[PDB]
């Protein structure tokens, strides 16, 4: 409480929020529909690892508040579709992969990692590291004759 | 009663090609941009409320930001035709017009039609362009439509950038043809690129790009 | 000329399940016509079972030549190439 | 009878047409959609 | 089943009064449409008539040919439609100029009557009369011969922010002219759409005609429940357009590829 430097960070983390919500509903999904085709299913992946580590308890997490906020968004930048750095490459790779980071931004939210999902240091250094791997596992072969 | 109608196609016409010369690069004054259409029927009108086209006319040249993208951006005559059917004597003067004030671009809007014999001499005036449009297509800016995503050129340097990052050949790139609506009005020419960014509901955002036939 | 350096590679460093086959068959079918195999061979004689018994200790001696739209190409080593 | 009869050979003209139109199409390593002539269908599959 | 879909400003939208407004102006209507029954009398006398029924109508009225083209407006028609013996008289005039004196009964009369002379001709009237039903257009737009009154239901956010639905009336007609109904006041000129996309792709373009191609298929295969995801009818509507016409995916099209002649003779 008061802390004003950890304050900037949740103000950063709202702010991106509000972007999402902003572009999703103005240009994405004018009708409203939220429920849509998409990769890896972040439900499915977390209550998998509250079972894997016993996440019940009221045992106070010891999962700091700046793991989250840097663990999130250092993940974005790993989810590669295309490699090089080329300018243009990289445009591309942040817009194939624009939909599914507001999707996990969505779920790995401050509050809902601490008070719902009430994940420990453990437990969730795992689930990123499962959606780094799940996601390039779920991208299309080259070669397939589609 | 009837004339107003003639009077707002002609006053919506004439917000289109304002945009029209936005969207191109050139530089319109914000006071130019807005004008109502009360201040339009008194500056345009007669006394007996019929609209004279050759006070329509207007120059302009381009934004400073155009001008550093590309560098073969001119100047831009826009000039509505006083005569409905565009015969072989109006184009004569309104060709020599264009050479003699030595403008880059003209764009000719006809009332109701263009003969044959007269469209041929449309490329004869090189290297100067001149573009050709009906008022009716213009009443509504076709761009401003839902199913319209926003059409942006490629200079020339980001085009040769984007050739060697996919090891493209120039007719290996999906086509727009020079007569479709949205190439025709930004004054797309033979080998130009446009890129198209464009809603998906898989991805959010996918840029595409087309080359001008 | 058209071989592209190894610092400058960019296509993706995961096995595809087309390559995979491939890899499994073509060695599969040169353990058949007794080539030297690599890997110590114990109960499980079928050659396809030798194979994809060399894949999984990443010890299979091939390299992909995997070709791009405009004709080069990177060469790739099922050596270095990960495997899920 | 005589509909599920008569227009199963409509939709079976239909589907040989697609598979024609379509047979040559295929993921490249770059990532783009393309046929056997090279012309880019899509610059990224599905564009996901 | 060529088919609009107009969708109208908001501020019509919420007033079925002024909807009505547009419905009419946008409907064709011609003369034949209102037209009951036309009749080729012998009036030799300009300045009178032997019909007993027009013989009040025109001699208070009036306080070249002797042949007499008489046609007769339905009431009920008339009615409906909202037009009046002026309006239809005046689109009548702009046309047929100097060369037809044009006489309408009043609309208190029994029967509404409109009297017609001109200024070997026995034929040449009945020539006239196929020439006037067939082109005589007294007000709206071309090739929309039905407008229909439809409600939309539409989500739209709260002021609060939460998703509500809101009912709105747009307009669905019979035929197409795209690009004329799309100029007319009131009609919301940035969303109108329409189910033929070969008119489509003159009116705004390749990249819209992929959203209505992609449109009109989706709504084929999800009519009967079932669900095909995205990527397929995505991939074979940009095989449609990449170049940038319509290519059918007939002999016609396909084979006008410079794709390999063994592939193509295959087909």
């Amino acid at each position: 409480l008061g802390d004003v430097e950890l304050q900037k960070e949740l103000n950063s983390e709202y702010e991106q929020l509000v972007s999402d919500r902003k572009f999703l509903r103005e240009i994405v999904f004018v009708n409203g529909d939220h429920n849509w085709p998409l990769p890896v299913n972040l439900r499915r992946i977390i209550q998998n690892a509250q079972q894997i580590f016993h996440l019940d308890r009221a045992k106070a997490s010891d999962l700091t508040i700046p793991e989250i906020i840097h663990g999130v968004r250092d993940l974005c930048k790993k989810l590669f579709v295309l490699r090089g750095e080329n300018e243009l490459i990289k445009e591309a790779q942040q817009n194939a992969t624009s939909l599914f980071q507001c999707l996990v931004r969505a779920r790995l939210a401050t509050r809902r990692i601490l008070e719902e999902f009430r994940l420990n240091r453990d437990a969730f250094e795992w689930v990123l590291g499962t959606i780094e791997a799940q996601f390039q596992r779920s991208l299309v072969h080259p070669g397939e004759m589609v | 009663e009837d004339n107003n109608r003639i009077i707002s196609r002609l006053w919506r016409s004439f917000r289109t090609v304002k945009e029209m010369a936005a969207d191109r690069g050139y530089f319109i004054s914000q006071e130019e941009m807005d004008q109502s259409l009360e201040e339009f029927r008194s500056k345009i009108c007669d006394s007996m409320g019929n609209p004279q086209r050759k006070l329509m006319s207007f120059l302009a040249n381009p934004t400073p930001e155009a001008l550093e993208k590309y560098s073969d951006l001119g100047t831009l005559w826009v000039e509505f035709c006083d005569e409905p059917s565009v015969g072989i004597k109006t184009m004569r003067n309104f060709c020599l017009r264009i050479q003699e004030k030595n403008f880059s671009t003209g764009i000719f809007i006809y009332q109701n039609n263009i003969t044959p014999s007269a469209n041929k001499m449309i490329p004869t005036v090189s290297p100067a362009i001149i573009e050709t449009f009906q008022e009716s297509d213009l009443v509504v800016n076709i761009t401003h439509h839902e199913l319209v995503p926003k059409h942006i050129r490629l200079s020339d340097g980001e085009k040769s950038q984007l050739l060697q990052r996919y090891k493209l050949k120039e007719s290996q790139l999906p086509r727009i043809q020079r007569e479709d609506p949205v190439a025709r009005y930004l004054g797309l020419k033979r080998g130009q690129v446009v890129k198209i960014i464009r809603r998906s509901e898989t991805s959010g955002r996918y840029a595409s790009y087309r080359i001008c036939l | 000329e058209l071989a592209i350096l190894k610092e400058e590679r960019t296509t993706t460093p995961y096995l595809t399940k087309y390559e995979r086959a491939r890899i499994l068959g073509t060695r599969a079918l040169q353990i058949s016509m007794n080539a030297p195999v690599l890997v110590d061979i114990e109960g499980e004689t079928d050659p396809l079972q030798i194979a994809m018994k060399e894949l999984s200790q990443r010890k299979i001696p091939l390299v992909i030549r995997r070709y791009l739209p405009d004709g080069s190409y990177e060469d790739w080593g099922c050596d270095e190439l990960i495997v899920d | 009878l005589i509909d599920t009869a008569v227009k199963t050979a409509e939709t079976g003209y239909i589907q040989r047409r697609l598979v024609k139109a379509l047979e040559d199409i295929m993921v490249h390593y770059d990532g783009t959609t393309r046929n056997s002539l090279g012309d880019i269908i899509q610059f990224l599959y599905g564009e996901d | 089943t060529p088919a609009l879909t107009v969708y109208l400003d908001r501020e019509i939208a919420l007033d079925i009064e002024k909807a009505k407004v547009i419905q009419s102006s946008i409907e064709y209507t011609t003369l034949k449409n209102v037209t009951s029954a036309t009749e080729i009398y012998y009036d030799p006398d300009p300045t009178s008539t032997v019909i007993e029924e027009d013989f009040d109508t025109v001699e208070a009225y009036f306080s070249q040919s002797p042949w007499l083209l008489r046609l007769e407006l339905d009431r009920a028609r008339m009615l409906d439609k909202q037009l009046t013996m002026n309006q239809v008289a005046d689109k009548i005039s702009e046309v047929f100029s100097d060369d037809l004196f044009v006489m309408w009964s009043e609309d208190n009369a029994d029967k509404l009557i409109i009297r017609c002379r001109v200024i070997e001709e026995d034929q040449m009237l009945k020539r006239i009369e196929a020439h006037m039903l067939d082109l005589i257009a007294l007000r709206g737009i071309p090739g929309i011969s039905k407008v229909y009154m439809v409600k939309h239901k539409v989500s739209v956010p709260d002021e609060s922010g939460e998703y509500k639905n809101e009912e709105l009336w747009a307009l669905e007609t019979d035929g197409i002219n795209l690009a004329e109904v799309m100029a007319v006041p009131g009609v919301d000129s940035s969303r109108t759409y329409s189910n033929s996309f070969v008119e489509i792709l003159s009116v705004l373009g390749i990249e819209a005609t992929r959203s209505s191609l992609y449109k009109e298929i989706l709504n084929v295969i999800a009519f009967d429940g079932s669900y095909v995801n995205y990527r397929h009818m995505a991939l074979l509507v940009d095989v449609m357009t990449s170049r940038g016409y319509l290519m059918a995916i007939t002999r016609h099209g396909i084979n006008r590829a410079d794709t390999g002649a063994l592939m193509r003779c295959s087909f």
